[PDB]
């Protein structure tokens, strides 16, 4: 937990924008406008989750990130819940394969807009 | 989808040959000198609030310039400058700079604005809604019934850098802004924060 400015919280390898109550890509160009030198320096020494590792994950992303879920606005989204309680993306069409143990669920999550306009979802497992 | 309405000191003047305000066709939102507006701020990645300071009709153009005074939101405060000012034995500190960030972020009223003397041109297509900006007393009235998206309180004018806080009566500022010449108004509010 590091408050690198009054707006920006670093916690659990995430940069949290406390005005928007939402995580920000540490590589977001907008930070070139918002951060002071010493604050950018702090973040670079800080070892953060790379948002690119998210790009071709097909299901939502489970996290242990207590601070992130505490300080971020959450939406409820339709998912398939497995027997182990991991969430999976709903197929927007017939999938055919017998999966009696997977069921539709409205789950709380944190949307993140990825680099390439792809939307991902973080939730605590 | 906004109209221009010009009036003398009271009644409207027709188009065929003095205060200006804007009216929205949809509902009837009126915007003029003294009103506060919540504005989309694409560069900041979050919204801003301003008090309208002049609806300059730009005959230069046949177009309308909406000039406003910029509010600071809580996260734009200089938390060290704020602390040092309000704790005089806190110009001799001993804490980390990030402790002051945590302290301010954690105890500030996130719907307290701080007036500044800095003008912005506002574009109507960025308008989100009217701000309800009240003084510290009017804010005690509403405590458990405020809408965090419209309702705001002001205690201070300060410098755009988020320091040098000076107690103001905001309701008195609205009435001042809608009375005197814009140039005089801004220059006076600019002097309020200087030694």
């Amino acid at each position: 937990e590091e408050y690198v400015s009054p707006r920006f919280l670093v916690a659990d390898g995430f940069l949290i924008d406390l005005a928007e109550e939402k995580p920000i890509n540490p590589k977001d160009p907008r930070l070139l406008t918002l951060l002071k030198d010493h604050q950018r320096a702090m973040i670079d020494q800080m070892n953060l989750v790379k948002w690119n590792d998210f790009k071709k994950y097909q299901d939502p992303i489970p996290l242990k990130a207590k601070t992130l879920f505490k300080f971020c606005k959450q939406i409820k989204k339709k998912f398939l819940r497995g027997a182990d309680f991991k969430l999976h993306t709903l197929p927007t069409e017939a999938n055919l394969k017998y999966e009696p143990e997977r069921m539709t669920v409205l789950a709380s999550c944190v949307p993140i807009l990825l680099d390439d306009q792809t939307v991902q979802y973080l939730y605590d497992d | 989808g906004w109209e221009i309405i010009t009036t003398d000191e009271q009644g409207n003047i027709i188009d065929g040959g003095t205060e200006h305000y804007l009216k929205r066709s949809s509902d009837g939102i009126k915007l003029g000198r003294g009103d506060s507006v919540v504005m989309h701020n694409e560069a900041a990645g979050t919204y801003s609030v301003y008090m309208i300071q002049e609806l300059r009709l730009n005959t230069l153009n046949n177009v309308v310039e909406l000039w406003a005074l910029t509010y600071l939101r809580w996260f734009e405060v200089n938390p060290l400058a704020h602390y040092r000012q309000f704790n005089p034995d806190a110009n001799i500190l001993n804490r980390p700079l990030n402790y002051y960030n945590k302290l301010f972020s954690e105890t500030a009223n996130k719907n307290e604005l701080y007036l500044t003397a800095e003008l912005a041109e506002l574009q109507l297509f960025n308008f989100i809604r009217v701000a309800n900006v009240m003084d510290g007393s009017k804010w005690e009235v509403l405590k458990g019934n405020v809408d965090p998206e419209r309702d705001f309180t002001v205690r201070y004018i300060c410098e755009p850098t988020g320091e040098k806080f000076v107690d103001i009566n905001i309701e008195d500022v609205k009435a001042y802004i809608k009375k005197v010449e814009p140039r005089e108004a801004q220059e006076y509010l600019k002097d309020l924060t200087l030694p």
